[PDB]
């Protein structure tokens, strides 16, 4: 039986340039390419993109942050292109040391460049957030994507903005290296007792696992009912066919309750969004409220002794 | 109590083992042959968990833990209070998980639809079986399985992680984390896009699937498409499961030092070895 | 009184199944609570009383 | 706020976690009730209202506006299914299968069940018919993979029922959705691409017998297809996966 | 014959049918069970050929003295260590 | 004479009477068991 | 009494399936509980009784 | 005449009679087993 | 006595297959319960 | 009559007698096995 | 007074189910609270009172 | 004075369920507040008052 | 006559009177409880 | 004055529910702030004032 995992025969007509629903067309590029290796899995069209004020500004600020991280790597390699490549994952642009507190007076190669890059990184993610909002607004769509992105941004900002301010030191923000930010994560768990005994870290993991499991379930369900017009999820929300019914009856017979075509996406939205929302809460409480989650768990009756 | 469209789908057929012997529903739940076996396995495992809890000193459901046998029993069957209850529950868990998948197969056969759901759940089952069977068999002791408890199995995760230094430096672990993070991001974006199209700005007609192609093409330049997003989410989650299982399988069987030292192949490449 | 009119409200099949499940779980929990307490664990008490039964 | 606790060991952390549990119970209530907009109220096995309806009450009615002058849709609708189903119960109790009273595939029951959708074509964002033969699209062309047109089509018993003569594509999402089969029976037939495997020599359909191909639900027109016709065709093949499985080899 | 037996033979056809069916059920169960046991035994055998440091990992579970059901209150699997 | 379950008033009465006999038998067995347990190992 | 009217409420096929499941599960549980107690584990009791059986 | 299962009153009576014979046989065997076990190793 | 009437409710073919499955599973429970006890394992 | 399986009364009696023959054969072989094990390694 | 008109507003089935569940859960919570407190745990109280019952 | 007309805008069912849930949760939290304070924990206070009750 | 809820004006009147009676009963019981608690252990 | 026209712009159901929630949360946080500060924790203050009440 055909498993709808890969397309068998690809087809292509005139390239699709998008819906016009209040988008400024002069900010939308005009060139599309049609790349058939992608058409085995999904769409083949590498479509146009929209480039307006917010996107341009976000790209400029983010690219400058990226550039500044790179330049710091070059300088700490003592200019060597060999060390630069050998340490592309092991090097990091680190925040100022604890003695500088939250002041903006730390040497340029000991946190100052970290501060400047961090400022421009902050600017670009917020501008990208505004972009996600405004692209929905220009098409007349709801704002669910921007809200979901706000949750992930909330974890990001508690990581490097909110919590270091509440702790009184930039030195607790995460550095900009591939391996050093993993080292940062490990150190963070090690200094706050053990982050497994942080209930919001537990809840964040539950929502991460659940969102992975949920989208295994949902992708498998839609693929299983693809024989019927299944993946046309919109228009099954407003005109229920057998794909939606059989999808509902599978899960009802299996676990005793089911979702609807529209409502499974609310479950997934909330499970995905709750992972960084709950995670940010648990990091924010670490150090500020609880210093040692292990003894806190012992006091609150979920760690023995 | 049937859904208002359910009746026309409640027909005989689709079973694998026992014909019409178990081909009936109990409330919402289809039973079938593997519903009988999954109920029995689940009940016996739960009930042995409760019995093992009774032999301890706490009834707190966050402190109850059933522990695997000590290493000195190797791969033998342990005395029932010295790890044997763990083995009974583990065998019951495998029985129930496998029965659950086979029951899912029968439901798919009755509602003639693809078998993707039991396949994906089998990937989850494989991760579990790697954790409690495959890895401890290669290491030669059931006691390398993880203790059963809401917060004590996290002690297992901690101890095994810190056996190999910082477990972050495990390339398969890195790959698995990226797949978990990415599938969560993809679920967020897919749910958001569907909800945005179905729930427009106030007073506007419902959006089309063209509008959502247009939304991602405007935002990132690419749209995978309606069929593509489900294929993508399915394979992302399945790969996360599989590469996590490979991550843990490699640790203690073929790799034994701190995982950080694995990257010494790159850091000790002879041209920049000494720099 | 005239509690029979509960059967005008609830279906007997659902109520009997629910009652059976409830009673089974309650009886199991009470016995397990007794057995976990070494003041009402009858197996060990009989071991003590009969000098290892 | 370290070590400073409300209530004697109840913290800002304790407060946060209890607050989350309260919010999450409310969100579960909201999510469950949102997911009850189809299929309620629950019925009994004779088409009448069920005695039990569950702990969750139904949500308030919500309306969808449909583009291209296709009215409004309010859910939950409280309406019962708008088709008759030729089944008959096999037991006086509940929880047992209902048996087909005639041909399950022709009647449209079980895995061959179709839902009564509207007898109009699904539309793309510009108001045109969404799924059309390539003779109509006329700017579509095969881009990769092997073209099935002209190949013989082989049923789930190894007998050839005809040849692929046309593809029906989705003009919005650039995809082939149906294969039009010219039958030696004497007529034509649409086969869902999700139910066909294209190979070098033939397209093999392992869900439908050769005798079943003589009676595939037809379309009114050969330039567009309604959602009702789509449901009937796809349901016919998916039901064949049960009601034709004995015709397979061995 | 709209019954899997009609004439039945009442003692021999029925007996052969029942032996065939029960033997089929038992035989498939035996095949599955022995395949699983063989897979586990093969994994143990293979693990015997892994490097010796595959047997150096310490016991990865924490015994909390409130879950210790061995018989003695010590926080460990007694009679070993 | 309407009801949620569709049972008539008479049907509910006989149903309830049989159910009450069953409940009373269960309760009387439980009572005898509790007297035995209390004589053996009093908990109050 | 006239408890036979349970069969006007509960169908015998499902009742017999559920009854068999429950009864076998209860028997297995009780035997397992007895095996875990070192006063009612008959294998070890016989081991002691005969000097290693 | 209340009947959910579809039986008549007679078929229910016959079914219950056979069921009770089965139950009594099972319980008799269990009683014998418990008496033997109590003699072998008493638990009260 | 009248226990033969069980075959009026449960089809004997399916019961035979299911009973084969059940009997083998019961056997494996008992054998490896025995293997769990040191004094009754026969491998060594 | 009460026939879920479609058998007649007479077919059920004959199949029950065959089933009983098979079950007593199985039990007798099991008894021989238990006597052998008990002689070898008695558990009571 | 005339509280009965609540049954004109709230469906009896849901209300009775919720009341039963809530009352059982509340009774369980209170009993567990008393057992958790070593001044009202009646099992250990009886153990002390009768000198190892 | 004329606060009744609110029932013309707010559906009584949702209002009553919300009030019941809120009142129960508030009462539960006040009691737990008092129990967690060792000046208002009536169980331990009575234990002290009656010399181990 | 705006009725978000479908109640008539007099239905709202009776509903409000009943609700107020219940509220006053609850509050009076709470007042008595607070006086008893204040005598037993004063908290201001 | 003439503020009633706000009720022509803001739906009273949403505004009233939101305002109730906000007022309740504000009151709860103010009380918790007072309890957390050991100068306005009235339970402990009364314990000290009456010599353990
Ligand atoms: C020794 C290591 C510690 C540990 C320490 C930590 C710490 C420290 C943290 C976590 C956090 C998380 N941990 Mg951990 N954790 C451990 C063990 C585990 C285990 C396990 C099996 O053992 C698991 C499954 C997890 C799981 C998780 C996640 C649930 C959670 C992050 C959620 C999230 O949304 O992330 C993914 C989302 C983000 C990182 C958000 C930011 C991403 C932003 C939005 C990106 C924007 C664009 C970007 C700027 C630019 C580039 C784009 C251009 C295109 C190039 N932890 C142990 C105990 N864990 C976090 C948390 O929430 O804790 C409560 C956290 O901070
Ligand atoms: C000190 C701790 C170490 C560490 C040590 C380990 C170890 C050790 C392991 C992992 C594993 C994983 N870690 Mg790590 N990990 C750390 C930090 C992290 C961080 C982080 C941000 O810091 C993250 C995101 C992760 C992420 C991950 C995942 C890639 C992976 C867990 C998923 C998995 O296995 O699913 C697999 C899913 C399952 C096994 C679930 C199976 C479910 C079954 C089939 C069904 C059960 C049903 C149930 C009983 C039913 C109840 C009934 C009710 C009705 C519902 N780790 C640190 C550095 N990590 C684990 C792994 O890869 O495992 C394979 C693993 O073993
Ligand atoms: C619900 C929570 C999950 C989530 C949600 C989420 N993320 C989102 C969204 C949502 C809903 C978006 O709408 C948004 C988006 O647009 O996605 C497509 C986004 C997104 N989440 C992203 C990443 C991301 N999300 C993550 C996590 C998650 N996001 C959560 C699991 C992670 C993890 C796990 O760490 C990452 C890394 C992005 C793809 C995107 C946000 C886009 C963004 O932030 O843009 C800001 C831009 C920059 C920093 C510019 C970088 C520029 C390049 C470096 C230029 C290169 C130039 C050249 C190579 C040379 C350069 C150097 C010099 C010479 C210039
Ligand atoms: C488009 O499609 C989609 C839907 O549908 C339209 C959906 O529904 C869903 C399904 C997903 C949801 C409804 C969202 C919520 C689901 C989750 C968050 C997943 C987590 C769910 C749980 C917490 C699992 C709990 C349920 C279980 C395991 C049921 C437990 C039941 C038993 C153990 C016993 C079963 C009873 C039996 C077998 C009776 C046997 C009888 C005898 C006598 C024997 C998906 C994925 C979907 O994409
Ligand atoms: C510490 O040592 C030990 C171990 O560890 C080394 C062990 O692992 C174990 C053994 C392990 C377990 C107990 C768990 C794993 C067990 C298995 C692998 C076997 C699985 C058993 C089943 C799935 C059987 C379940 C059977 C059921 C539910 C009964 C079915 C009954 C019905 C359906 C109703 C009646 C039937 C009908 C409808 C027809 C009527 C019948 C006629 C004959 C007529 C033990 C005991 C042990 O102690
Ligand atoms: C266990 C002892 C009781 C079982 C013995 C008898 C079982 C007979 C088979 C059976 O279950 O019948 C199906 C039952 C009744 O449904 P029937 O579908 O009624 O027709 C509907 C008419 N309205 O179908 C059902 O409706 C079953 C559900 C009835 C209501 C159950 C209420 C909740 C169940 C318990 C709460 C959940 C806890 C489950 C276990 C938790 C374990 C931790
Ligand atoms: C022995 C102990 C047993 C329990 C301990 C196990 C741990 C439990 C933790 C998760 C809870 C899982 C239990 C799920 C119950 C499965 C049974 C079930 O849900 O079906 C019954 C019920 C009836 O369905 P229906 O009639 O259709 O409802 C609508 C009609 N009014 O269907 C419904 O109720 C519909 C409502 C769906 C319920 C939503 C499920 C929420 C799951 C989200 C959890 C994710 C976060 C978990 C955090 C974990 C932290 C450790
Ligand atoms: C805690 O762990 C342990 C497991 C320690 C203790 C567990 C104890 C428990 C719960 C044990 C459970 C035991 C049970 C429920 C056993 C049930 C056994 C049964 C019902 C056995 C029935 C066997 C029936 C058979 C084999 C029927 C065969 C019929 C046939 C027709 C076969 C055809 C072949 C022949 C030769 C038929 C004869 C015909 C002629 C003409 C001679
Ligand atoms: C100290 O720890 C504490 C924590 C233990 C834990 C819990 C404490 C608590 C809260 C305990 C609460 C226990 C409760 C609520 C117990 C209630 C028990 C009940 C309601 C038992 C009722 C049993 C009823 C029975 C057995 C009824 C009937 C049986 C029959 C055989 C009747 C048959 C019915 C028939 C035949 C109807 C057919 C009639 C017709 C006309 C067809
Ligand atoms: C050839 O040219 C170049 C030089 C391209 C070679 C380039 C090499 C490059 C670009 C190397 C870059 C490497 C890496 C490793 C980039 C990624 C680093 C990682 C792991 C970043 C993860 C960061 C996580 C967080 C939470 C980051 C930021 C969070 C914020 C809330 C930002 C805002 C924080 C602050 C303190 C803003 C400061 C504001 C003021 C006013 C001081
Ligand atoms: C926790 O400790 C600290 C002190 C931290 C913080 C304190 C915080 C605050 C703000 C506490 C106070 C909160 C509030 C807003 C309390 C107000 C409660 C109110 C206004 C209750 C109103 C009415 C009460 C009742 C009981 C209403 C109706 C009568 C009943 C019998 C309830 C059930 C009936 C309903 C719902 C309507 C149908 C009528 C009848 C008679 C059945
Ligand atoms: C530590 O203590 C623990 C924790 C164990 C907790 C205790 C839990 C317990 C013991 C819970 C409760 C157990 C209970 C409440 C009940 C057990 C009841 C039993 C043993 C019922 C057994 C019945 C056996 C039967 C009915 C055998 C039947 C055999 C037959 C051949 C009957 C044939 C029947 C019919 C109807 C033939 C068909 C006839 C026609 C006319 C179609
Ligand atoms: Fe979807």
């Amino acid at each position: 039986e055909y498993q709808n995992i890969f397309t068998q025969v690809q087809v292509a007509g005139k390239p699709e340039l998008g819906m016009v629903e209040g988008v400024n067309l002069e900010n939308r590029t005009t060139g599309t390419t049609n790349w058939p290796i992608l058409g085995w899995f999904g769409n083949a069209q590498l479509g146009p993109i929209y480039l307006g004020t917010l996107g341009t500004m976000s790209l400029i600020f983010g690219a400058f942050w990226f550039f500044l991280v790179g330049v710091s790597f070059i300088i700490q390699a003592d200019y060597s292109p060999a060390l630069f490549l050998r340490e592309l994952f092991r090097a990091g642009l680190f925040p100022p040391a604890p003695e500088y507190g939250l002041s903006l007076s730390a040497p340029l190669m000991e946190g100052g460049l970290w501060l400047i890059a961090s400022f421009f990184l902050m600017l670009s993610v917020l501008l990208w957030w505004a972009r996600t909002y405004k692209r929905a607004a220009d098409l007349g769509m709801g704002k669910h994507t921007a809200w979901a992105f706000a949750g992930a941004l909330w974890l990001m900002f508690v990581l490097s903005f909110f919590r270091p301010i509440l702790m009184g030191s930039w030195s607790e923000a995460v550095p900009y290296g591939i391996f050093p930010h993993l080292d940062w994560t490990n150190n963070f768990s090690l200094t706050h007792g053990n982050l497994f005994y942080n209930p919001f870290h537990g809840l964040s993991i539950a929502f991460l696992y659940g969102s992975t499991m949920l989208f295994a379930m949902h992708g498998a369900t839609i693929l299983a009912v693809s024989r019927l017009g299944g993946e046309r999820e919109l228009e099954q929300i407003v005109d229920r066919g057998t794909a939606a019914e059989r999808a509902a009856l599978f899960w009802r017979w299996t676990m005793g309750f089911n979702a609807t075509m529209e409502g499974i996406h609310r479950w997934g939205w909330w499970f995905a969004v709750l992972t960084p929302v709950t995670g940010g809460i648990g990091i924010l409480l670490s150090g500020t409220v609880v210093e040692d989650w292990s003894v806190w768990a012992q006091v609150h009756g979920y760690k023995a002794l | 109590a049937l859904l208002s469209f359910e009746r026309k789908y409640r027909v005989p057929g689709g079973t694998l083992i026992g014909g019409n012997l178990f081909d009936f529903w109990v409330g919402p739940f289809y039973v079938g042959f593997f519903g009988v076996t999954s109920v029995f396995f689940a009940a016996l495992g739960t009930l042995m968990i409760l019995w093992g809890a009774s032999l301890g000193d706490t009834w707190n459901p966050l402190l109850i833990s059933i522990n695997p046998p000590p290493l000195e029993y190797g791969l033998g069957a342990a005395p029932l209070r010295e790890g044997g209850i763990w083995q009974v529950v583990t065998l019951c868990a495998i029985g129930a998980f496998v029965s659950w998948a086979m029951r899912e197969v029968e439901i798919c056969r009755k509602l003639g639809i693809g078998l993707h759901i039991p396949f994906a759940f089998s990937f989850a089952i494989f991760a579990y079986i790697t954790l409690v069977v495959i890895r401890p068999a290669l290491m030669g002791a059931w006691g390398h399985g993880f203790q059963y408890g809401v917060f004590t199995h996290l002690e297992w995760v901690n101890n095994v992680g810190y056996q190999y230094g910082n477990f972050h430096y495990n390339p398969l672990h890195m790959l698995g984390i990226s797949l978990f993070f990415t599938t969560t991001l993809a679920l967020g974006l897919h749910g958001a896009l569907i909800l945005s199209a179905a729930n427009p700005e106030t007073g506007k007609e419902m959006r089309t699937p063209d509008h959502e192609d247009t939304f991602f093409r405007d935002l990132v330049g690419y749209s995978v498409g309606t069929l593509g997003i489900h294929r993508l989410g399915l394979l992302l989650a399945l790969n996360a499961a599989f590469w996590s299982a490979m991550c843990i399988l490699a640790s203690g069987t073929v790799w034994f030092d701190q995982w950080v030292f694995w990257w010494d192949w790159w850091y000790n490449l002879p041209f920049w070895a000494d720099l | 009184s005239k509690f029979y009119k509960i059967w005008l409200i609830f279906d007997p099949r659902r109520v009997f199944v629910a009652q059976g499940v409830f009673l089974f779980l309650l009886a199991v929990m009470i016995h397990l609570m007794l057995l976990s307490n070494p003041g009402f664990n009858w197996l060990d008490i009989s071991g003590v009383k009969y000098e290892r039964v | 706020m370290v070590g400073v606790n409300f209530f004697g060991d109840f913290d800002l952390a304790s407060l946060a976690i209890w607050s989350f549990w309260l919010f999450f119970a409310l969100l579960v209530y909201y999510l469950q009730t949102e997911n009850m907009r189809e299929g309620y109220p629950l019925e009994n096995e004779d088409g009448g209202p069920a005695v039990n309806q569950g702990p969750f009450p139904l949500p308030s009615q919500k309306t969808f506006k449909l583009p291209h002058g296709r009215g409004e849709v309010t859910v939950p609708d409280y309406k019962k299914e708008a088709r008759d189903v030729a089944l008959a119960r096999t037991a006086v109790n509940d929880g047992f299968p209902h048996a087909p009273t005639g041909n399950p595939m022709l009647d449209g029951v079980g895995p061959a069940s179709w839902a009564p959708r509207r007898d109009i074509p699904e539309l793309d964002g510009h108001g045109h018919a969404k799924v059309v033969p390539m003779s109509v699209a006329s700017a579509f062309f095969v881009s990769a993979g092997r073209d099935p047109r002209g190949l013989p089509v082989i049923a789930n018993d190894m007998k050839t029922v005809g040849t692929v003569t046309e593809m029906w594509v989705d003009v919005a999402e650039h995809m082939v959705r149906y294969l039009e089969v010219d039958l030696a029976s004497g007529g034509k037939c649409l086969v869902p691409m999700t139910m066909a495997i294209i190979k070098k020599h033939a397209v093999v359909v392992q869900s439908i017998s050769s005798a079943a191909f003589a009676s595939v639900p037809q379309t009114k027109s050969m330039t567009e297809i309604s959602m009702l016709e789509e449901e009937k065709i796809c349901a016919y093949f998916a039901g064949g996966t049960m009601y034709c499985a004995d015709a397979k080899p061995k | 014959a709209e019954k899997h037996y009609l004439d039945g033979a009442t003692k021999v056809g029925m007996a052969t049918m029942g032996a065939a069916a029960m033997g089929k059920g038992m035989g498939i169960t035996a095949v599955v069970f022995f395949g699983t046991v063989f897979f586990v035994v093969a994994l143990a055998f293979i693990g015997q050929f892994l490097p010796d440091r595959s047997r150096e990992a310490p016991y990865p579970n924490t015994i909390f003295q409130v879950n210790d059901i061995d018989g003695t209150v010590d926080g460990k699997y007694t009679r070993f260590a | 004479d309407l009801s949620f379950t569709g049972l008539t008033d008479q049907q509910a009465q006989e149903l309830h009477s049989v159910y009450l006999q069953g409940m009373w038998l269960f309760i009387s067995v439980a009572i005898v068991a509790h007297l035995a347990v209390f004589i053996w190992r009093p908990w109050l």
